[PDB]
């Protein structure tokens, strides 16, 4: 100490990280929905599937290719595991 | 369209008012309430065919099988007209005789 | 002499905390701004779709 001193921050790790895990339940979940009003139960399946129809290609590709998706996406969060 | 740029939830408008050194907005919003429960399902089986909804979402109360928007609850007898035929149902998970 | 010491040693470290000061300005000023566009960001296409 010379006259200078480094104040604590005011948030610690455990607020963040239950935060984080908030947000994180709040997007699998609910979807979009709770971004504006009350939280909603709705399966994975038809959030992607809507997710799928928002950008042009027809929701009958996500239920034709569940499977597939699922090994690809599974892939995927493997190889983000190691690459960083 | 962006969610949560200008005002909280969906969007309608805005109204602009001065200030001795700024301005002001008043954001109207679209907020809904009063939720229910149902028992859904992804897909229709007649026929040995597979059958999609062309909007909406698939909702049941238990007897009978209706179609719905996604923000609001006004169910309408399922017909050929808001549907559409993909292959068969085999494959799809979740299928329900109707 | 020893204020004239004295006073020379006060104004360079003024002149020091002065410099100090401004590049913690500045810098903070970037973090502000790019802390707001990251928020904007997660605002925007985490909890919807963009
Ligand atoms: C839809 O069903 C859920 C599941 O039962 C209901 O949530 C429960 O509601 C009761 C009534 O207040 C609570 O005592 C339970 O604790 C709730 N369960 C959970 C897991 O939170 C929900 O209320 C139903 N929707 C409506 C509009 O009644
Ligand atoms: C589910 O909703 C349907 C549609 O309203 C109900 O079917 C009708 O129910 C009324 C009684 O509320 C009867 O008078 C009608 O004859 C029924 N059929 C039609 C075509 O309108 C059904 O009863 C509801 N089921 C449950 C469990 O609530
Ligand atoms: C939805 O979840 C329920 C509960 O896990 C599933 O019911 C299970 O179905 C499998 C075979 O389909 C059975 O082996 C289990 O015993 C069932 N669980 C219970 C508690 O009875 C249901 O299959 C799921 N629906 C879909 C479409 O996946
Ligand atoms: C939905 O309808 C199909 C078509 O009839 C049913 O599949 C038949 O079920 C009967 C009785 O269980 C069997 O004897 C047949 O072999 C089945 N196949 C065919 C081609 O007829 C099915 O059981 C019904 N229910 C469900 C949940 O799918």
């Amino acid at each position: 100490f010379n006259g200078l001193t480094v104040l604590p921050p005011l948030l610690t790790d455990e607020m963040i990280a239950q935060y984080t895990s908030a947000l994180l339940a709040g997007t699998i979940t609910s979807g979009w929905t709770f971004g504006a009003g009350a939280a909603l139960q709705i399966p994975f399946a038809m959030q992607m599937a809507y997710r799928f129809n928002g950008i042009g290609v027809t929701q009958n590709v996500l239920y034709e290719n569940q499977k597939l998706i699922a090994n690809q996406f599974n892939s995927a969060i493997g190889k983000i595991q190691d690459s960083l | 369209k962006r969610v949560d740029f200008c005002g909280k939830g969906y969007h309608l408008m805005s109204f602009p008012q001065s200030a001795p050194h700024g301005v002001v907005f008043l954001h109207v919003t679209y907020v809904p309430a009063q939720e229910k429960n149902f028992t859904t399902a992804p897909a229709i089986c007649h026929d040995g065919k597979a059958h999609f909804p062309r909007e909406g979402v698939f909702v049941s109360n238990g007897t009978h099988w209706f179609v719905t928007q996604r923000n609001f609850y006004e169910p309408q007898i399922i017909t050929t007209d808001n549907t559409f035929v993909s292959g068969n149902c085999d494959v799809v998970i979740g299928i329900v005789n109707n | 002499e020893a204020e004239v010491q004295i006073d020379r040693l006060i104004t360079g470290r003024l002149q020091s905390l002065q410099t100090y000061v401004t590049q913690q300005l500045i810098r903070a000023a970037e973090i502000r701004a790019s802390a707001n566009l990251a928020a904007t960001k997660m605002s925007e296409c985490v909890l919807g779709q963009s």
